């Protein structure tokens, strides 16, 4: 994995030694070169994971998250270069440094062979995210949002530290490859109950779990566009990655510990989606949609059937692409009206037709239109949870109604109807913005041709 | 060089690729010793992989 | 990479990490026994050096 | 143990609680502190004279001298307090609550 | 009701008000040397008589 | 002060601490503490205002009381052991009194009640000495008497120091009191891992001294003693805001920084000893310390508070202050976690 | 007061209600006396009458919390016939929290003290069951 | 930290006043010289944990 | 923990038997990281005094790199020494106490019965 970590670190001299007008073009070019290089991780086998060293390996779960992560950096650089154009050159280089450093932490978070190194990188991802939100966020509430984002994650994860060090003392190792073969069944006790909670609640917060999700409609909304892209597209999916790693060590206790949390998700996706029907802030509507979509990933990991893991990792990759594009579309209208009120700018298909078509495609992938990998993940999770209990389809199916309802209302409020009269600074769509939308949507639609690469280690 | 900055990240790949190969020889204890892939060495060949 | 290379490299990784895990378990057991019995080189909390004792004939004999 | 050690330890605790429960003055506090030092002198002296451990007979003198020097330091501190407020009252020493 | 009030009430706001209130009770000291040494005497008495840390 | 007299007085402070470190007799331990206090008193009264004299009076009273309890513990040790070796203590009463005396010297709760006062009353350099160098000698004696330290006593002092030093700094706007309550919390962290593994005690002491020296050196470089004066730094010295950012994110124990290193290792030596509740509660209580560190970083680095007009004059004068070891300490207090197994040099 | 906890925990649950209630009452009264001592220490009352009033108020508050805790936990463990069950101490801890809310004359503090003291008393019962140690002896 | 400067440099700063069984002026024995000599020669080298 | 081991020969940074151990190479990744810390110290020293960060004081940056590599080399030597002493004491203690470390009967999974828990 050292053929990826070293170019990501060489992106630091590539942004701090660049000419003052070349610091976006060079970082975009070489980050796209790293993203083209990321395809070598697709050397996956049906039996063995691509095991590099004592420190790094990459199975078919971590590989699509890595390719999405290394792809997301050029898209964040294209997204965040317009509103940081009047910024000081040193703070501009510091912003690019925080994005590069966050990618650097993420690519060795997903390839951590050992779990306490996973913890160190997993909590290392807080600090560039916290600095990006609380420094380049636009409104007043970025400080409070950074506080909530920091202290939900740390309060969930400092018991995870004690739990992982307890596994290191008990089993002898926190290598995942060793613990595939030295896993002991976890019996029923209160000690093993709080063992389970300490191993799970950090990732429950990072997914987020319903009831614990209060950081997210502040952290995703008060962030800048690159912060919202990396928080929605990757940093939620650390929780699903970590749960899929750590429920190896939590059997058969998960079979009766998952019962409340599944309820919290199966009801939570009914609530948060319903919250999306009454959100006046468009960016908050996309945030609660992200909560509603990650509730299915929580359910699928907690029922721990193969169809559920295949659908959950397909839903993670698909929601990363779709939610990143929806935040970028909301930014494309925020850079024209300078407000996030959804009812303010209306009728935008009369003025911006191709950008309305990008809104249309992002809304159709949001509502899981087949054969998108959104629908492949959604459908496979629904199959596995019908196998879990035959009544859950009601909570699934009603969700698939409400998920349609706000996905098109967002399309009807913003793009359709009569245009707002007094708003006259609606510029034509830049080539940069349509490039951003196309680089989100075209990989998402190409993955419908060959979806087996985003279906996880048990395809 | 007039464009010396466009070789920081590619050479950082190449060097990094080199280190990966450099680590493979440090994990070569079971080379031609696995119960699945052990075999007699072909003529003019000293290692099965590098 | 060849599947041979990944396979045998994985066997090397698993041997090294299994050895380190067994050595950490032995390390915990050794520390527990040496704190319990005090007979090993660790947890040797210091006592008085008997080289400080004056073994000369003192002023009074009853000592 | 011996019965005089009871009284010397109890004297140390009496002067402790006097030094740990101020009334008003810093001078009365330093008096209780030097009573503590005096009781330590008496107790170390009675041990060292008891056990006939010869080399420690220079020990309480040292315990005097350092601590008497310590008393000098405290007296000078008191004087600086009395060069601000006119008294040595401990309730005037509350500028560091905020 | 839930995700602007109650789930916001139980976890972050109750804990934040608890930490604020304990912080205002700890640092509400009057700076008096007499009171600190009287607290030290109460400390030594509870450590000896009430907790038996001298045994 | 005469600089020759300043050099002799600082060498006498260092001499008293070294005499505590290198001696095998209890009277020389007591002599080292007496010499250390007697020499550090003028460092506190350097600027000659009533806050320094009040702070020196409070420091004298607490350290004199601790020295008397120390000598009483030594005298009871001579009662019940007949000898003077600096080693384990041969009476639980002498062990309790010496643990109390060293807790009073460190400022561990509930004997913490002099640390935010005195550090407020004295200059930043003398507070640096008080919070870094004056923690060395009692932790050395606690290192050497740990076969006789009562477990419940040292753990009560540790958790009470961590909780009270956590709830102290949340109400604080004065930087020296923030460093004082941070001192109380970190001394609780040091003494909690004491009876389990004193190498991690030494690691926590060294990393804390590095981070505290970094923060006081930044405070002396920027000449700021309040939060609201530290908030003027971005308009004067923008690099110093980045330095206080990374150092305060280090002091909260946030990975991948070096201040995550001690407490993690402390947990790494407490779950071995089947204590799971106690390092969990300690780690959750450290979030309070991290909260007021985040408050300081919000005021200084991550936002821009309004400055005044006269700051435009200070744009024309570079810093002529001897910021000794500030790049070295700033690098060591942030980027040292990949060198975590270096801790075996403290074994 | 280490033996206060020992004369509390030696009796099995749901067997002798009056002595368990008295032992928890004495534990709460001792904790109230400690808090009263530090409270009249760090904050000087205006008179000796105010000092004995604060001491009696804090002591009776904490002792009533302990009394209703021990009473409610013992009666719940009798009516359920499940002594090795932390739901009994969950009910008793919510009873002690409502006692604290009644003494502090507030509902919100009562509900918060119910929740947190119930989870705390449940954790204490689980620690007595599975042998969780807070002041663990050094072993390795 | 016990920086044993005395054993490293070979100097005798404070070991002489440490025990009663040490070299006393004019060969004066303590009243418990034999008992302390026996306890020290028993407990020497074996560590405190074994020596208790 | 090992304070009785390094008490017969106190205040030795590297003892004589430390020379039995192989020293770290000069291309040690840890030593390269400490040299990187020296470079970062040089850049921060130029940044705090308002100097050109890459340009000013190449002699000073080179002494930063040299001094940190020099200190860190001996720190890494002592580190490797103390972990080798840890393992030496461990292995000598296991060899000297066979009764505390019995050889376990390693049973294959044809005899080993694990309870099966179906996930459905
Ligand atoms: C081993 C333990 C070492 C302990 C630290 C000793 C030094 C620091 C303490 C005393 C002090 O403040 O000295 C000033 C201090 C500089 O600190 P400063 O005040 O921030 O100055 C900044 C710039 O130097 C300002 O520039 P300037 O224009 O004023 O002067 C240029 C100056 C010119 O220098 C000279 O002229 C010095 C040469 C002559 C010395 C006397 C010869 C007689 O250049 C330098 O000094 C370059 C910086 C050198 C590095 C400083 C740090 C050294 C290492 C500290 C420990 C690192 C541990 C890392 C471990 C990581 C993993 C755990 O050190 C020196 O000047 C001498 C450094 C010698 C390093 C030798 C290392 C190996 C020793 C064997
Ligand atoms: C602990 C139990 C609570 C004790 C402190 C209460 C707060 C202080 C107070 O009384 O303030 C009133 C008063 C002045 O405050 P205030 O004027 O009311 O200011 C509040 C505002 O007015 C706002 O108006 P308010 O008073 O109506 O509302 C206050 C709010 C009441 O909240 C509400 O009314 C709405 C929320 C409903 C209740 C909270 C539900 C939370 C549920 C837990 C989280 C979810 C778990 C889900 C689990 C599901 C599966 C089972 O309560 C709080 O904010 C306190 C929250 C709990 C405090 C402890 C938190 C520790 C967190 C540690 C990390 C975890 O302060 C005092 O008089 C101070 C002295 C009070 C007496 C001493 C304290 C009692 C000690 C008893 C033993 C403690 C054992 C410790 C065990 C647990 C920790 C290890
Ligand atoms: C490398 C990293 C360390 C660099 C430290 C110094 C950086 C610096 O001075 O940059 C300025 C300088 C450009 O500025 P300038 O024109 O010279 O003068 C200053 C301006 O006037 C600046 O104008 P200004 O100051 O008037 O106003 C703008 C303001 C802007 O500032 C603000 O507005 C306030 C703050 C904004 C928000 C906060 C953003 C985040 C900042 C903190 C970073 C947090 C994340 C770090 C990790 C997470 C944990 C906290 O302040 C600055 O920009 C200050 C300049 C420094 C910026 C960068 C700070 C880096 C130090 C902190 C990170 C590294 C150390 C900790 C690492 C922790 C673990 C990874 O940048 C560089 O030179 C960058 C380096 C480029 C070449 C790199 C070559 C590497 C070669 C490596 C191989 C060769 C050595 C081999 C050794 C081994 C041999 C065996
Ligand atoms: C984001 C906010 C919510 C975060 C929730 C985090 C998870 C919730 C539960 C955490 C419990 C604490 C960590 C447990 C680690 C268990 C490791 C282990 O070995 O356990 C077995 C051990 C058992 O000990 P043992 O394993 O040595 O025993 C040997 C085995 N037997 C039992 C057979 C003898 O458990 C314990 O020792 C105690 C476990 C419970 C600890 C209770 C204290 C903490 C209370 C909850 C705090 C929750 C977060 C607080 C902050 C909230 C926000 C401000
Ligand atoms: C608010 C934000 C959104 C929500 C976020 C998540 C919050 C809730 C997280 C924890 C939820 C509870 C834990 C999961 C329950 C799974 C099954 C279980 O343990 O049931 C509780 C238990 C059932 O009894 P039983 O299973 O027999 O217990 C003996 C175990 N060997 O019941 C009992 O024994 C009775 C009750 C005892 C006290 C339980 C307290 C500890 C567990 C919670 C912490
Ligand atoms: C509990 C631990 C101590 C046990 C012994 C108690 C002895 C009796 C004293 C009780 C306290 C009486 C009192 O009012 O003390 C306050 C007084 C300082 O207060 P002040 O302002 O001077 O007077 C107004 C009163 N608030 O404080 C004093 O004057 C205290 C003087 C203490 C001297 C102790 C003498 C020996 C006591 C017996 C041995 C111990
Ligand atoms: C139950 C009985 C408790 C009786 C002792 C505490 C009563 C108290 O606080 O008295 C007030 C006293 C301060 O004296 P005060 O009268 O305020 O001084 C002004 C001069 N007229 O306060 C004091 O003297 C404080 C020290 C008294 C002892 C405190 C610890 C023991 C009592 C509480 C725990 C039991
Ligand atoms: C959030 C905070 C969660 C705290 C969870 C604490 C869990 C309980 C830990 C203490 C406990 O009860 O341990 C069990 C132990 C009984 O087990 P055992 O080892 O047999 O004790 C006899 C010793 N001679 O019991 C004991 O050692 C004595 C009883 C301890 C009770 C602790 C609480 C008492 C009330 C508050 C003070
Ligand atoms: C920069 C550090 C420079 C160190 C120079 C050499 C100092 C030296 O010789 O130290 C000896 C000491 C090990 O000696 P030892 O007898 O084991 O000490 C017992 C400690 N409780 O060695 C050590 O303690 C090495 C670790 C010192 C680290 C200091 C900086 C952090």
């Amino acid at each position: 994995m050292l053929k990826y970590i070293i170019p990501t670190m060489m992106l630091m001299p590539l942004t701090w030694l660049s000419k003052n007008s070349m610091i976006w073009i060079n970082t975009t070019l070489h980050s796209l070169l790293i993203s083209l290089t990321s395809l070598l991780l697709l050397n996956q086998f049906g039996d063995n994971s691509l095991n590099f060293s004592l420190t790094f390996f990459s199975d078919s779960l971590s590989t699509p998250l890595l390719i999405l992560t290394m792809w997301l950096l050029p898209l964040m650089l294209m997204a965040s270069q317009h509103h940081l154009s009047k910024e000081n050159l040193a703070r501009k280089k510091l912003f690019i440094s925080m994005l590069i450093l966050l990618q650097l932490f993420l690519i060795m978070t997903f390839t951590a062979t050992e779990l306490i190194f996973f913890y160190i990188m997993f909590e290392a991802t807080l600090v560039p995210t916290l600095i990006i939100i609380t420094r380049w966020g636009n409104q007043t509430e970025r400080l409070n949002a950074g506080l909530y984002f920091l202290f939900y994650t740390l309060a969930g994860s400092l018991p995870l530290l004690v739990a992982l060090i307890y596994i290191q003392n008990t089993m002898g190792s926190l290598n995942f490859l060793i613990l595939q073969y030295w896993v002991q069944p976890m019996p029923n006790s209160w000690s093993n109950t709080f063992m389970w909670l300490a191993c799970m609640m950090a990732f429950m917060v990072k997914m987020p779990l319903y009831g614990l999700h209060l950081w997210l409609p502040k952290a995703h909304v008060e962030a800048p566009i690159a912060g919202s892209m990396v928080l929605a597209a990757i940093l939620l999916k650390l929780g699903g990655y970590g749960m899929m790693r750590i429920t190896l060590l939590l059997n058969p206790i998960t079979d009766f510990m998952a019962y409340p949390f599944i309820m919290l998700s199966l009801w939570g996706m009914i609530m948060t989606s319903s919250i999306c029907l009454r959100q006046t802030d468009l960016k908050s509507l996309i945030a609660y949609s992200s909560v509603s979509h990650m509730a299915l990933v929580i359910v699928a990991i907690l029922i721990q059937t193969p169809w559920s893991y295949m659908g959950a990792t397909a839903l993670m990759i698909a929601h990363g692409l779709t939610s990143s594009m929806l935040f970028c579309l909301a930014n494309s209208n925020y850079e024209r009206v300078h407000s996030r009120t959804m009812i303010l700018a209306r009728g935008l298909q009369t003025l911006l037709p191709l950008m309305a078509a990008w809104w249309l495609l992002a809304s159709l992938t949001n509502l899981a239109l087949p054969p998108s990998i959104n629908l492949i993940g959604e459908l496979f999770v629904v199959m596995s949870t019908f196998s879990w209990s035959n009544i859950t389809i009601i909570l699934m199916g009603l969700n698939m109604v409400i998920t349609a309802l706000y996905s098109l209302y967002m399309l009807i409020t913003t793009q359709r109807g009569k245009h707002t009269h007094h708003i006259n600074n609606i510029l034509p769509s830049f080539t940069r913005e349509n490039a951003l939308m196309s680089l989100h949507m075209l990989p998402l639609l190409l993955l419908s041709l060959n979806p087996k690469i985003i279906l996880g280690p048990l395809y | 060089r007039d464009h010396w900055i466009h070789v920081l990240v590619p050479v950082g790949f190449v060097f990094g690729y080199y280190l990966d190969r450099k680590n493979d020889e440090k994990l070569a204890a079971f080379r031609n010793k696995s119960l699945l892939y052990k075999r007699e060495l072909k003529p003019q060949e000293e290692v099965t992989w590098k | 990479d060849a599947p041979e290379k990944n396979y045998e490299r994985t066997m090397a990784i698993l041997q090294i990490e299994s050895e380190k895990a067994e050595l950490r378990l032995k390390e915990l057991e050794v520390r527990r026994l040496m704190r319990a019995k005090g007979d090993g080189p660790w947890f040797q909390y210091p006592t008085i050096d008997k080289a400080l004792i004056d073994h000369s004939p003192k002023a009074t004999p009853d000592n | 143990m011996s019965l005089v050690y009871m009284n010397i330890m109890m004297a140390f605790t009496v002067s402790l609680t006097g030094l740990l429960m101020y009334r008003s003055h810093l001078m009365s506090s330093l008096l209780c502190l030097e009573g503590m030092m005096l009781s330590l002198f008496i107790l170390a002296t009675l041990m060292i004279l008891n056990s006939h451990f010869t080399l420690a007979s220079m020990m309480p003198i040292i315990l005097l001298v350092f601590a008497a020097c310590e008393a000098a330091l405290g007296l000078s501190l008191l004087v600086m307090v009395s060069n601000t407020y006119g008294t040595d009252y401990v309730q005037n020493l509350n500028l560091l609550q905020c | 009701l839930l995700d602007l009030i109650w789930l916001e009430t139980i976890l972050p706001k109750t804990i934040s008000l608890a930490q604020m209130k304990m912080s205002t009770t700890i640092t509400s000291q009057k700076g008096l040397i007499k009171l600190y040494f009287l607290s030290f005497l109460i400390t030594i008495l509870i450590s000896t008589t009430l907790l038996n840390f001298h045994e | 002060m005469n600089p020759i007299i300043l050099i002799i007085i600082l060498m006498t402070v260092m001499l008293g601490t070294i005499i505590v470190m290198i001696s095998t007799h209890w009277l020389l331990i007591w002599i080292g503490f007496e010499m250390n206090m007697l020499a550090i008193i003028p460092i506190m009264m350097k600027k000659h205002n009533p806050r320094a004299t009040e702070a020196s009076t409070k420091y004298f009273l607490t350290q004199s009381t601790a020295s008397m309890l120390l000598m009483m513990a030594i005298i009871i040790n001579l009662m019940f052991s007949g000898q003077w070796t600096v080693m384990k203590l041969f009476n639980p009463m002498a062990s309790m009194l010496m643990t109390m005396a060293l807790a009073m010297k460190l400022g561990m709760a509930p004997f913490h009640f002099w640390v935010p006062e005195v550090t407020q009353g004295i200059p930043l350099s003398s507070g640096l000495i008080l919070l870094t160098w004056q923690k060395l000698a009692p932790m050395s004696v606690l290192y050497q008497i740990l076969p006789s330290i009562n477990l419940d006593l040292i753990l009560t002092l540790s958790i009470l120091s961590i909780t009270i030093g956590g709830w102290g700094g949340l109400n604080q706007t004065q930087l020296r009191k923030i460093m004082a309550y941070s001192s109380i919390a970190h001394m609780g962290w040091m003494t909690a891992v004491l009876l389990y593994n004193p190498t991690m005690t030494l690691l926590n002491l060294i990393i804390y001294i590095i981070m505290t020296s970094t923060m006081f050196t930044l405070f002396m470089a920027n000449s700021t003693t309040t939060t609201l004066s530290l908030s003027h730094t971005w308009n004067k010295a923008p690099i110093m805001t980045i330095l206080v950012l990374i150092t305060l994110l280090s002091m909260g124990g946030l990975p991948p920084l070096s201040g995550f290193m001690p407490k993690w290792m402390i947990i790494q030596e407490m779950t071995k000893n089947d204590s799971i509740i106690l390092p969990t509660l300690m780690a959750i209580t450290a979030l309070l310390n991290l909260y007021f560190y985040m408050r300081l970083t919000y005021s200084t680095a991550l936002t821009m508070f309004p400055s005044t007009n006269n700051m435009k004059m200070k744009w024309q004068f570079p810093t002529t202050k001897r910021m000794t070891l500030l790049p070295t300490m700033t690098v060591l207090s942030t980027m040292l976690l990949p060198l975590t197994p270096i801790l075996s040099i403290l074994e | 007061a280490k033996t206060l906890l020992h004369q509390y925990w030696d009796i099995p649950e749901g067997t002798e209600c009056h002595r368990k209630t008295y032992a928890a009452t004495s534990i709460g009264g001792a904790s109230g006396l400690v808090v009263s001592a530090y409270s009249v220490a760090l904050k000087t009352p205006t008179s000796f009458l105010e000092g004995v009033a604060r001491t009696g108020r804090y002591t009776f508050t904490a002792a009533a919390i302990g009394a209703i805790f021990g009473l409610t936990s013992c009666i719940s463990a009798q009516v359920r016939e499940k002594p090795d069950d932390p739901l009994n101490y969950l009910i008793g801890g919510c009873a002690g929290g409502l006692t604290l809310g009644a003494r502090t004359r507030s509902y919100g503090i009562g509900a918060a003290a119910c929740a947190y003291m119930g989870l705390t008393a449940a954790l204490v019962k689980m620690g007595q069951l599975e042998g969780w140690k807070v002041f663990a002896e050094p072993k390795v | 930290p016990f920086f044993d400067v005395q054993k490293k440099l070979g100097v005798d700063l404070d070991h002489w006043m440490t025990i009663q069984s040490a070299e006393q002026p004019h060969r004066i024995p303590a009243r418990c010289h034999a008992f302390e000599k026996e306890w020290i020669e028993c407990a020497h080298g074996i560590g405190s944990i074994r020596a208790e | 923990m090992m304070t009785g081991r390094q008490a017969r020969a106190p205040l030795q940074f590297l003892p004589d038997e430390a020379r039995s151990l192989p020293p770290p190479k000069l291309t040690d990744p840890r030593l390269a990281y400490i040299g990187f810390l020296g470079y970062c110290s040089g850049l921060i020293d130029n940044a705090i005094r308002r100097r050109p960060v890459l340009s000013a004081g190449l002699h000073r940056q080179f002494l930063y790199i040299t001094s940190f590599v020099f200190v860190g080399y001996y720190l890494l030597k002592r580190q490797d020494y103390m972990y080798a002493v840890r393992d030496h004491d461990m292995f000598s203690y296991i060899k000297s106490h066979p009764e505390d470390f019995p050889e376990k009967d390693k049973k294959t999974y044809r005899e080993v019965f694990e309870e099966f828990h179906p996930v459905r």
